[PDB]
């Protein structure tokens, strides 16, 4: 357990956006007080997380330290303007917050982050439809943005326009072909929204992200009840009950292959076994 | 300097 | 051979190899300080990252429906949709990107005239290969010899082989694509040439065969733990 | 391991060392003048010698490559990482009330 | 399947750094060995075909996913190579032989 | 299906790129590419050519120029094939 060992912890931990700010904030509260001087800039990058693991964790004490400091260091810089609107934010002050990211924006019309941070105030607020269209108007400028595409996205699914979603899901495939969270995501959000017609595509897209990863157990089992849903409707062919019919038949050998390996993995009870009892329903 | 001209013709040539 | 004086190694060989190294370090950080990103307003980057975008779907539709795909189409080059059609609109920049232009070339010129003027009239190194005697006149500038082998080398030329070959180095130490070496502006045309390239793509769904070709082998599953 | 590393340090002083005894072999030539004309066999064969472990070792530390595939690390990739989009993180959570506030 | 840049350019990135440090050392190599002229070329091949067979080690086994094919990994960046080596090689040889 | 449980219903500008009507709307070129360098190069070429005592006083452009037109084509034929 060296500073370095933390450190890359740290690094993993942001490359990937992690929302356990227990955890991140304990560690970077032990690297900013035992070994604060043991590295140079590398450092910085972590007092932004820490302070946004404090707003989420709500220990307010050290987001005032960690907001001084970075303040102190980079004056009038439009990160620390958003951080310090995001402390604003921490306790739903929200026409402050709102004035200085206008305030932003005036000095800078191309920053991002103003308009991001602005729209999640607006959601914090509860006003969905204004957030929606502010969304919608955002992107009308920064068409290409994965995040504020699959957040747009999450808002649909959320407030059930689920075409809207789709759409959205779709064009975020067109972004990253090869990421499978988004087909998954995208076979269920299609699954959900209607039936045959959208039920094909769902059976497709859950295949695909099958395809481009054998351990998403989720969407192989999300292909399984689509096929069983397939055929389950009367105004399916004969050749496409058929077709639902072998499809269905492998997903459940792949299912019981599936918690065969989850049951050679752990020592227990067989609930795997259980498992398979629902599927040989 | 004659070798610097003779040889930043060329660089005006590799410009061009 | 030529019983050269040792001297003229810890004077002229050595200090030209770490001035081309250094020089070169330099002239990189120099490079990264005075690159600024030129202002760009909103429209400039909305219309690039929306070709971006289409460039992209052009790139990789295979894996969206074909309703989608077509709906994609009319909305980009169609008429009736509007877009692609209502979307359009000494100098300081030119002599600022022409001397940065000539800065990656001509400091290095410049060290090596004032390298052959400082270090003139010796024998710095021997080539070990047997250069021809017709590159005389370039390789041993200030040296009166005639029957000299060529493979005897001034100050300058000796420069210049370091700086030659001390760009390798430079990115084996400074990092990848370093800037250390020696070597859309017009949305209108651009959005025409993507109606008509999206007019010429067409459209493969990829997901026509997927099930086909993932029933034909089982699922990998080792390694769960 | 990081002992290649060493490994390459000392191959690079064996080839150091080679280059004295070189030079020091030239000072024989230059004090002899006679028809040898050729290195010693113990400088040449601990110079390949230097070279070969020497480049051994660098070719470990290069690194390790990297799959082409882009599906090679995302594989570990749970959905419950890619949803959190961190710039539009939202403080109205039961995390504050719940916490020391 | 799906190419990624990043990775594509870190493999590009490390064989180049593998390719400059073998033929760095290998100049220097032939300039502390005395090789003159023709010979002293061929050496630098010899080595570079070294370091290719040091590279298939280093690839081994299912490189498949590591490269589209084993071309780069024998005239990746010869050239590049070869000035380090001439420059690295006059270096030695002058220092050593000459003096 | 004893747990078939449907969640869409109300669907409520319009998000960018969203169009609700379902629309139902839907040698040679290798001869002139592999002529264009065939063609281009004797240009630079020819420049050289006329440079005369312009181009032997100027070594490294004498390599540039036959390095820029041919060499690299030849180096990247397999590149200028497959594109
Ligand atoms: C006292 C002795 C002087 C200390 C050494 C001088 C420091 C020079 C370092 C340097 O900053 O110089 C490197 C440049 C790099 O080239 P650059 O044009 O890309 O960056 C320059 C950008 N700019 C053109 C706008 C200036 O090259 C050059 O000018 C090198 C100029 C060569 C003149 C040698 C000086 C002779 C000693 C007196
Ligand atoms: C006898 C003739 C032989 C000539 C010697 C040249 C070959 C010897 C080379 C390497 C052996 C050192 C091994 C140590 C491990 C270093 C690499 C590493 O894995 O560790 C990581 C860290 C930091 O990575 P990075 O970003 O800095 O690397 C650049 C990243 N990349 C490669 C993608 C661009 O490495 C660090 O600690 C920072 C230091 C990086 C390596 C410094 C070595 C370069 C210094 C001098 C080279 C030649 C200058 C003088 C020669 C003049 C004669 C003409
Ligand atoms: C690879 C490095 C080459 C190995 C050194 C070979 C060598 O040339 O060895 C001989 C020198 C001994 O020269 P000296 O001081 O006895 O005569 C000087 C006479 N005076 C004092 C009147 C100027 O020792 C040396 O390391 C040469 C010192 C300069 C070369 C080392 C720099 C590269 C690191
Ligand atoms: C000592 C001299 C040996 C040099 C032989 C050599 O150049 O290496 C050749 C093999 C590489 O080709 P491969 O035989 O593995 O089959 C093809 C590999 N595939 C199926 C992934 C395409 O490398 C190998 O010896 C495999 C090294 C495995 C070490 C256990």
């Amino acid at each position: 357990v060296t500073w370095e060992e933390m450190r890359d912890k740290m690094r993993k931990w942001r490359e990937e956006n992690s929302r356990n700010s227990e955890q991140i904030v304990e560690v970077g509260e032990e690297l900013i007080n035992e070994y604060a001087s043991k590295l140079g800039d590398d450092i910085w990058i972590i007092y932004e997380q820490v302070m946004i693991a404090a707003l989420d964790y709500g220990r307010d004490d050290l987001a005032l330290f960690c907001l001084q400091e970075l303040r102190r260091q980079f004056p009038g810089s439009h990160r620390v303007k958003r951080l310090t609107g995001m402390r604003f934010e921490a306790m739903e002050r929200y026409d402050d917050a709102i004035q200085l990211y206008d305030r932003i924006l005036q000095e800078d019309p191309t920053n991002t982050a103003a308009r991001k941070r602005k729209i999640a105030i607006r959601k914090a607020q509860g006003k969905n439809v204004e957030a929606i269209r502010e969304l919608n108007e955002y992107l009308e400028q920064f068409v290409g943005d994965q995040e504020a595409w699959h957040e747009l996205a999450e808002l649909y699914i959320n407030e059930h326009d689920y075409a809207k979603a789709a759409f959205c899901l779709e064009e975020l495939m067109m972004t990253n072909p090869h990421n499978h969270l988004y087909c998954q995501q995208y076979a269920e959000v299609k699954y959900t929204q209607g039936g045959l017609e959208n039920l094909e595509l769902s059976r497709k897209y859950f295949a695909q992200a099958l395809k481009l990863n054998n351990r998403n157990m989720r969407a192989l089992f999300g292909l399984y009840m689509s096929a069983s849903h397939i055929a389950s409707n009367p105004k399916a062919s004969a050749k496409t009950k058929k077709d639902n019919m072998k499809y269905a038949s492998w997903a459940a050998s792949q299912i019981n292959r599936a918690y065969q390996f989850a049951g050679r993995s752990k020592k227990e009870t067989k609930y795997s076994l259980k498992a398979v009892e629902d599927m040989l329903e | 300097n004659p070798m610097v001209m003779m040889m930043v013709l060329p660089l005006l040539i590799f410009v061009l | 051979e030529l019983l050269l004086d040792s001297n003229i190694r810890l004077w002229v060989v050595l200090p030209i190899v770490i001035i081309t190294f250094f020089v070169g370090m330099i002239r990189h950080y120099v490079s990264i300080l005075l690159q600024s990103d030129k202002k760009l307003t909103q429209e400039q980057v909305s219309d690039s990252q929306v070709l971006i975008r289409s460039r992209v779907l052009r790139e990789n539709g295979k894996y969206i429906p074909k309703q989608s795909f077509l709906t994609r189409k009319y909305y980009f080059n169609n008429p009736e949709d509007g877009f692609f059609k209502k979307t359009k609109r000494d100098p300081t920049m030119l002599t600022d990107m022409m001397k940065g232009n000539v800065t990656n070339v001509l400091p290095m010129i410049l060290i090596g005239g004032w390298i052959n003027m400082t270090f003139s009239g010796f024998v710095t190194t021997k080539v070990p290969f047997p250069l021809t005697l017709r590159f005389k006149p370039m390789l041993q500038q200030g040296i009166e010899l005639l029957t000299l082998d060529a493979s005897w080398v001034s100050s300058a030329s000796w420069y210049f082989l370091n700086v030659f070959g001390l760009r390798s180095i430079y990115s084996l130490i400074l990092g990848q694509d370093n800037a250390a070496d020696q070597s859309p502006a017009d949305t209108n045309k651009a959005f025409k040439t993507e109606w008509e390239a999206l007019e010429l793509t067409d459209h493969q769904w990829a997901l026509d065969d997927v099930e086909e070709e993932l029933m034909a082998k089982d699922l990998h599953f080792e390694g769960m733990f | 391991p990081s002992l290649w590393k060493g490994l390459v340090g000392i191959g690079l002083f064996a080839l150091a060392h080679a280059a004295f005894s070189a030079a020091q072999h030239r000072s024989y030539m230059r004090l002899t003048e006679k028809e040898d004309e050729s290195l010693p066999i113990d400088i040449v064969l601990q110079t390949l010698l230097a070279f070969a472990v020497t480049c051994y070792g660098i070719v470990h530390i290069a690194g390790e490559f990297k799959d082409m595939d882009a599906t090679s690390e995302l594989k570990n990739k749970t959905f419950d990482t890619l949803r959190n989009h961190p710039s539009f993180y939202v403080f109205n959570h039961r995390g504050r009330v719940l916490f020391r506030p | 399947p799906f190419i990624s840049e990043a990775a594509v350019r870190g493999n590009a990135a490390v064989l180049d750094y593998c390719r400059t440090s073998v033929s760095a050392l290998s100049g220097a190599t032939a300039g502390i060995l005395g090789l003159t002229g023709l010979y002293g070329f061929i050496f630098y091949l010899l080595a570079s075909v070294l370091l290719s067979l040091l590279l298939i080690l280093k690839a081994g086994r299912r490189w498949n996913k590591y490269f589209k094919s084993r071309r780069p990994l024998f005239t990746g960046g010869l050239i590049g190579g070869l000035f380090t080596y001439v420059l690295f090689w006059t270096f030695l040889y002058g220092m050593v032989h000459v003096y | 299906f004893k747990w078939a449980i449907e969640l869409s219903g109300p669907g409520g500008l319009y998000p960018v790129g969203y169009l609700d009507k379902q629309v139902p709307d839907t040698e040679k070129r290798c001869w002139d590419i592999a002529l264009g360098p065939l063609k281009q190069i004797p240009m630079n070429l020819f420049i050289m050519y006329m440079a005369g005592n312009t181009i032997s006083i100027f070594p490294t452009m004498m390599v540039c120029m036959m390095a820029w037109r041919p060499i690299q084509a030849l180096m990247a034929i397999s590149a200028t094939f497959k594109m």
